[PDB]
């Protein structure tokens, strides 16, 4: 006798699958993400975004700003030594 | 997820084929009832004749 009609309705393998939850997530997350960004280091732009670019990028952990800032404090109280002299 | 989807696409058409096919087969058996009565008539005729 005639083969039954349950297989001709699908709406329980289309909404009844687990990656649907991931699908609706990653259509929003990925589709709505700019493939590229603006600029990594730019804070303090006044030729001191350049200071950030040379020293406070994630492209270096080089000791130069530390040295520079340290030397600043040496310059601060030392000048004041000759101001207090 | 794509893998799941592709299966269902092909199914959707082909199931309609099977649906028809099953009913077509059933039709042949309707006609088979006419045959069955022919089989019977032959058996009866031979049986009476054998007794004769």
């Amino acid at each position: 006798v005639s083969t039954l009609i349950p297989p001709k309705v699908v709406s329980s393998k289309n909404i009844g699958s687990a990656p649907n939850a991931k699908r609706i997530a990653n259509v929003v997350h990925f589709y709505k993400s700019l493939p590229q960004g603006p600029a990594p280091a730019i804070k303090a732009n006044t030729r001191l975004a350049r200071y950030k670019a040379k020293y406070f990028d994630g492209d270096n952990a080089s000791g130069k700003p530390l040295w520079h800032f340290a030397l600043g404090i040496i310059a601060f109280g030392y000048s004041m030594e000759y101001y207090f002299h | 997820r794509i893998d799941s989807v592709s299966q269902l696409q092909n199914v959707a058409e082909t199931t309609k084929v099977l649906f028809d096919v099953s009913k077509e087969t059933v039709e042949l058996e309707s006609e088979a009832f006419e045959l069955k009565q022919k089989v019977e008539l032959a058996h009866e005729a031979k049986a009476v004749l054998d007794s004769w």
